RNA sequence: UUGAUGUCACGGAACCUUUGUUGUCUUCGACAUGGGUA
């Protein structure tokens, strides 16, 4: 529920 | 319609004014009262128009809040009935309703003032039934005084409330019933106060000549005029002044 | 850049999160449900994650989920005509007669 | 906590007056659900 933010790989086009 | 009244008052009301919230109390004090009363005014089943600006007004109202102005002119609208059934009546409800003011320790002395007056004509208007003086009589000239010596109390010289002391002191006396403790102090301060051209309160200046013996209210009486209705009264005024 | 939420936009949502509890079509396995029906939201809290949809400084509506219900920002009193509204009925305006 | 040759206080009905009343058919059909694809 987004209590912690998170890092993550996003990949966009 | 007292709701048309109430809208007619919200329409024009501006709430830092004072003219404009005694008047929309008025007709929100003059509602309420006849609908405790079974009146044919209680037929009115109509709301207010507007309403969003109405229940701002009324809410503006309820947050910024006089009692004794409204029933000041309900007695005065009493003294005006002709029959002694219409007076009785009308007393018996300013009292009912001003009972609850008096209770309260931050009372204005207009409320009182006017509770007071409704006590001393009710008390005047009770019919005897027996040998007896009416025990109601004496409780209503009784509790007068006690409503006139909260407001004598903090000021020792209130032209109205010393002058409703010495009604209700001077019918207790008419009863058979002795002098309040404070007659005589009650009766010079009105002298202090002055002379008052009115028959009711001429008497009241004769009382304070037979204790005093200050012969300055004598001739003030002597000089009046004789075209009033009750012209019985000022000639055995100034023959006791003579 | 942050947008306003006046008590219309809140009321709105919580509006939506009695119905999402409410369904009584609802599939009877709990895990099927959503958050806001599985965990039975009474409240917006900080922290939540939303989609809004906001025009110049203020919001106007707030949905939990991508696809969602959109809860009218009127009742339905307010949906007819003032004359066909109960004589004696309730209040249907902004703010609290209370 | 009385005073005395004098108390009808069993000499005095908390008494009198106010409708828990008013308004409401045990009635009934359209959804529910949030993405997925690129
Ligand atoms: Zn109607």
């Amino acid at each position: 529920a987004g209590e912690k933010p998170v890092r993550m790989w996003v990949k966009r086009f | 319609n007292p709701i048309r009244d109430i809208q007619d008052r919200l329409k024009t009301a501006k709430f830092d004014n004072k003219d404009d919230m005694m008047n929309l109390a008025s007709s929100l004090y003059k509602y309420e009262k006849q609908l405790m009363d079974s009146s044919e005014a209680t037929l009115c089943q109509q709301g207010l128009s507007n309403r969003p600006n109405s229940f701002s007004q009324l809410s503006q109202f309820r947050d910024s809040d006089q009692t004794g102005k409204f029933w000041q002119n309900e007695y005065e609208a009493c003294k005006n009935f002709q029959t002694h059934k219409e007076r009785r009546e009308t007393l018996e409800q300013i009292i009912r309703f001003l009972q609850n003011g008096a209770e309260e320790k931050d009372a204005d002395d207009l409320l009182l003032k006017t509770l007071a007056r409704a006590y001393f004509h009710r008390g005047l208007l009770y019919r005897p039934k027996g040998f007896s003086v009416p025990a109601r009589k004496v409780e209503a000239m009784k509790k007068a005084i006690a409503y006139c010596e909260i407001i004598l109390d903090k000021n020792e010289e209130e032209s109205e409330a010393l002058r409703i002391w010495l009604y209700a002191a001077m019918e207790l006396r008419r009863c058979g019933e002795e002098y309040p403790e404070n007659f005589a102090e009650k009766l010079f301060y009105l002298a202090n106060d002055g002379f008052i051209s009115e028959l009711y309160d001429i008497r009241l200046f004769l009382e304070y000549t037979e204790r005093e013996e200050d012969n300055n209210f004598l001739d003030m009486i002597l000089q009046e005029n004789q075209d009033r209705e009750r012209l019985f009264e000022l000639c055995l005024y100034k023959a006791r002044a003579c | 850049e942050e947008y306003e939420i006046p008590e219309k936009a809140r009321i709105k949502y919580k509006e939506l999160l009695r119905v999402y509890n409410n369904n009584p079509q609802a599939v009877p396995e709990s895990v099927f449900q959503s958050r806001v029906a599985r965990e039975n939201v009474e409240k917006l809290k900080s922290g939540d994650l939303v989609y809004f949809k906001h025009n110049e400084k203020y919001v106007e509506d707030i949905v939990p989920v991508r696809i969602s219900r959109t809860v009218d920002d009127r009742m339905i009193g307010k949906r007819m005509s003032a004359d066909l509204r109960p004589c004696h009925g309730d209040w249907v305006e902004d703010g609290d007669l209370s």
